[PDB]
């Protein structure tokens, strides 16, 4: 178990921790997050209570050094940092518990959504994604925009997923045009599992750290993203089987935990209509269909 | 983006376009089987794609050999209309290649789409004109030399015969558009009145009788009659 501490809170701000949320209050004496469980990446995030516009946030990973959040109050906003000495943040970190200042990371032991959502997302790959290799950890807020959404303007600041496009030179051999359009087999398993992602673990992680960037940032391109690699599976008639099984499961709990008031900005339902009524795989995600049925019915 | 009314006049500037048409492109007759079962048969069909501001007439013709053994023939026909307009592009010098691609239906916009991802620079187009480019098979000229074919074949033709000469590309269209349309609406009666008169003749490099400017106006009269009869008919008006 681990902590992330705040040196102060300064400004009314409601502060999220994975899929977990606190209201903080102005100067109220908050000081971190412990109990944090070692194994998965993490996400803490901000929305302050001025501007509910711009939720920003932090994607980081315990084992990789000790890190903390303090207000900046010339960028006006949280930020994480990385201390270098050990020894002088396990005694922030002992005091404050001591003090008894810091929430506990709530988990419910029965529960495995976190770990379902986040199964295949490292750290590693979160850093190319969103390239500042000057920090261990990685910022993304509601307005960032991605490298394909530049294409059609500040580049130290896109998330560089995987640029997917069905019309495209990648995506169709020259002679296959009807065949590689009507079945992206091809695009999905030689350009983008062989090609590019290696395996589908890479694949399966961009396709959620997407979807949490579009959960808890309301990041739009991430969603675009996420849906892109769905429709890309979804499109294929040749997926490994291995894959379709735990396909159904990554979107069963991504579903599973979209705010319900939300459904509609973050769900396209031509995508979700296609893959689960008209795609060669309309019946290899039961689960995902069930549930999508009796919740959000109305976008069937 | 789409082509309609508003923007209608940007088809006779001079930067080089092409519609396609390709509603005749899989023709079939449905008929019994002895069983009783329904069946259908193909034959041959033909792309329209046309300059409309040159009259060029690119009739490639389908023939019925493409669909054997082949699924899904309607959707087929789609791809290989838009592997044919490819093709047709290619083959043209540089400077005769299309800015853009009108396509009559919308359902061509992504398969010629993607069979012209070598040409980024060609714009593929809809269009929300009600074109009536599918009665191009009441051209019996045009008729004859797809139902004739043996083979894949392209036929060209100028289908303004020689009006430029005389007239300019918007009104070239225009009479080319309302003959269709009163050959779509009513075949027999457009045809009746293309030819009533034997004393007016097509030339053999033509497609269309040697009328005179007044007889023209007849003729241009005698269709818009034509079409508008057919619509009281049609709705009770």
């Amino acid at each position: 178990m681990n902590t992330v501490p705040f040196t102060s809170a300064p400004i009314e701000v409601t502060i999220g921790i994975d899929q977990y949320s606190f209201n903080v209050k102005e100067n109220q004496p908050f000081h971190g997050i412990k109990d944090i469980p070692i194994g998965h990446v993490h996400v803490i995030h901000f929305q302050h209570a001025d501007n509910s516009s711009m939720r920003y946030g932090y994607w980081f990973d315990c084992r990789m050094g000790n890190f903390y959040i303090q207000y900046d109050p010339k960028d006006g906003l949280y930020k994480m940092m990385e201390e270098r000495d050990g020894a002088k943040f396990e005694n922030i970190v002992h005091n404050f518990k001591e003090r008894q200042m810091m929430v506990s990371y709530p988990k419910i032991d029965e529960d495995d959504t976190w770990y379902n959502l986040t199964e295949f997302v490292q750290m590693d790959k979160i850093r190319k994604i969103v390239r500042k290799d000057e920090n261990q950890f990685s910022y993304v807020d509601s307005s960032m925009t991605t490298v394909q959404e530049n294409e059609l303007s500040d580049p130290a600041h896109s998330l560089n997923y995987t640029v997917i496009n069905f019309k495209s030179r990648e995506a169709i051999r020259p002679g296959h045009e009807m065949e590689d359009f009507l079945d992206k087999s091809y695009y999905l398993n030689t350009v983008m599992l062989q090609g590019i992602f290696k395996n589908s673990s890479n694949y399966f992680g961009e396709l959620q750290f997407a979807f949490l960037n579009a959960m808890f940032f309301g990041n739009y391109g991430s969603s675009l993203q996420w849906h892109a690699m769905i429709e890309l599976i979804c499109s294929s008639a040749t997926v490994p089987k291995h894959m379709l099984d735990k396909l159904d499961e990554i979107l069963y709990y991504q579903i599973k935990t979209l705010p319900e008031q939300y459904s509609d900005i973050l769900l396209n339902e031509r995508v979700w209509n296609i893959c689960l009524y008209s795609s060669f795989q309309k019946n290899s995600l039961h689960n995902t269909e069930k549930i999508m049925e009796n919740k959000y019915p109305e976008l069937l | 983006g789409a082509m309609n009314s508003s923007n209608y006049a940007e088809l006779f500037n001079n930067d080089i376009k092409l519609f396609v048409d390709d509603t005749n492109v899989y023709r079939v007759t449905v008929h019994k089987t002895f069983e009783g079962n329904v069946a259908t048969k193909a034959i041959n069909g033909c792309i329209f794609t046309l300059n409309p501001k040159t009259g060029h007439l690119f009739l490639k013709i389908i023939h019925t050999s493409v669909w054997a053994g082949q699924k899904r023939l309607s959707q087929l026909a789609k791809w290989k209309t838009a592997e044919e307009v490819s093709a047709l592009v290619r083959s043209l010098p540089k400077e005769e290649q299309p800015k853009q691609i009108i396509v009559t239906r919308k359902a061509m916009l992504d398969p010629l789409e993607v069979h012209m991802l070598d040409f980024p620079n060609i714009a593929i187009r809809p269009t929300e004109l009600r074109l009536p480019f599918s009665a191009a098979m009441s051209i019996d000229k045009l008729s004859d030399v797809v139902m004739k074919a043996t083979e894949p074949q392209m036929v060209l033709f100028n289908i303004y015969d020689d009006w430029l000469d005389r007239i300019s590309s918007y009104t070239a269209f225009s009479r080319l558009t309302l003959l269709l349309r009163a050959l779509k609406t009513n075949e027999e009666s457009a045809k009746m009145i293309l030819l009533s008169d034997p004393t007016i003749t097509i030339k053999s490099y033509h497609l269309w009788p040697s009328f005179t400017d007044e007889q023209w106006i007849t003729i241009e009269s005698q269709m818009r009659d034509l079409i508008l009869t057919e619509y009281g008919r049609k709705y009770n008006v």
